């Protein structure tokens, strides 16, 4: 073996001065950037519902592309998360192994440079550090729920998708065939700020669900044939119902504007 | 011994300071 | 209005793809920067030793 | 401000805990050494 006449050792244990430097070694927290992205995508969803003409089809490709984009972005966030986790574990292991390795003096300088003493090398260990993998892909936002279901919702807005409440399971959500009512079962009114129940997936207008539960702490689900005892906290904003009602109302508004104009042309 | 005493003192001081500033920032959290 | 809107949504998906690519660059270059940073740390460790 | 506070707190607490461990180990080593030299003093006094 060609010993190091270059007294720089191949590997050295953690020197305390750089132990401090090593403390500063970390992957940057990009989760703020990802939250900004997720907020932008949610606003994109809302404005996509707001603008898209319900009489015009062809948003399925838009939603699918943004679906793939957001899955890719969540994958990147997860890669960074697993990268940070691997950095933490790698730092812990490197510190333990280096501290298990003799500290550096002239004698250990010669031993480490000649290979007599070997210590973990953060460059080498970082190469040996597990590659950033998707760790907890951020799919649990309402973003991927809409980006997944919105082609089909565009094909038919009133369709019931019963597995929109669990974005935590990253398996593809199997949409069951159904139609969610466009009228509040309580007030018999179209949804304005609809609240969905996490227990039975029945969605009611916020005013309607508040009125049904008014005067009592918890009451049964207002939808017919449902006995789920629910309260205001049990109901959370339903982006899906807002999307459905919004699309339906916009289609009706286009129809009504054309009908009202001809309705005046009659007089 | 003096060194470790100083380190522990500063650790406690700056831990308290970090918690306080974290609470302050949580307060600091927060057209048509 | 409808078709202009559909164009806007096409812009949505396109710029989202741009964001995804730039986020790939984001995460990968963050990993790269901390890689050379830990390499610098190793060199400095050897230096102070 | 949260980023700066977290970074400063982590850095300072790391520096001081590392110094705590380092100088505590040094204190233990010096106590062992003083025990050895006390044994040497006792042996020399016995020779006296
Ligand atoms: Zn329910």
């Amino acid at each position: 073996g060609a010993l190091n006449d270059n007294p720089i050792p191949k590997s050295v244990p953690l020197h305390p001065k750089s132990g401090k430097y090593f403390h500063n070694l970390h992957a940057r927290d990009l989760s703020n950037i990802y939250q900004q992205c997720y907020k932008q995508i949610d606003e994109t969803i809302n404005q996509l519902v707001d603008s898209t003409s319900p009489s015009t089809i062809g948003i399925e490709e838009q939603v699918a592309d943004i679906t793939s984009t957001y899955k890719l972005l969540s994958t990147y966030e997860s890669e960074s998360n697993s990268f940070d986790e691997h950095i933490k574990d790698l730092k812990k292991n490197f510190k333990q192994s280096s501290d298990a390795c003799p500290q550096i003096d002239l004698s250990t300088w010669d031993k480490y440079r000649t290979g007599e003493l070997t210590a973990p090398k953060l460059s080498e260990l970082y190469l040996n550090m597990p590659t950033p993998e998707p760790a907890t892909m951020v799919n649990n936002t309402d973003t991927l729920k809409i980006l997944k279901v919105l082609p089909y919702i565009w094909n038919d807005p009133t369709c019931v998708i019963p597995d929109l409440q669990n974005p935590a399971d990253e398996d593809d959500l199997q949409i069951e065939g159904g139609k969610i009512e466009l009228t509040c079962p309580i007030t018999c009114k179209p949804y304005e700020a609809p609240l969905i129940s996490r227990k039975c997936n029945h969605v009611f207008d916020r005013d309607g669900i508040q009125n049904y539960l008014q005067g009592y702490t918890t009451r049964d689900c207002p939808q017919a044939a449902c006995s789920q005892v629910v309260s205001m906290r049990d109901f959370v904003r339903d982006p899906i119902m807002e999307l459905r009602c919004k699309i339906a109302k916009m289609k009706e508004s286009q129809e009504q504007d054309k009908r009202s104009s001809q309705a005046i042309d009659v007089l | 011994t003096e060194k470790i005493r100083n380190r522990q003192e500063k650790i406690e001081r700056y831990t308290s300071d970090g918690t306080t500033i974290e609470a302050q920032i949580d307060a600091k959290v927060i057209r048509d | 209005i409808d078709d202009q809107i559909q164009q806007l949504l096409l812009k949505q998906r396109h710029l989202l793809s741009k964001m995804a690519s730039s986020m790939k660059s984001l995460k990968n270059c963050q990993k790269e920067l901390i890689s050379t940073q830990i390499l610098q740390f190793e060199a400095q460790n050897m230096d102070v030793s | 401000q949260l980023k700066e506070d977290i970074n400063s707190r982590q850095s300072k607490i790391q520096k001081y805990k590392d110094d705590t461990i380092y100088y505590e180990d040094k204190k233990k080593v010096y106590l062992e050494n003083i025990k050895k030299i006390e044994v040497n003093v006792a042996a020399l006094k016995e020779g006296i």
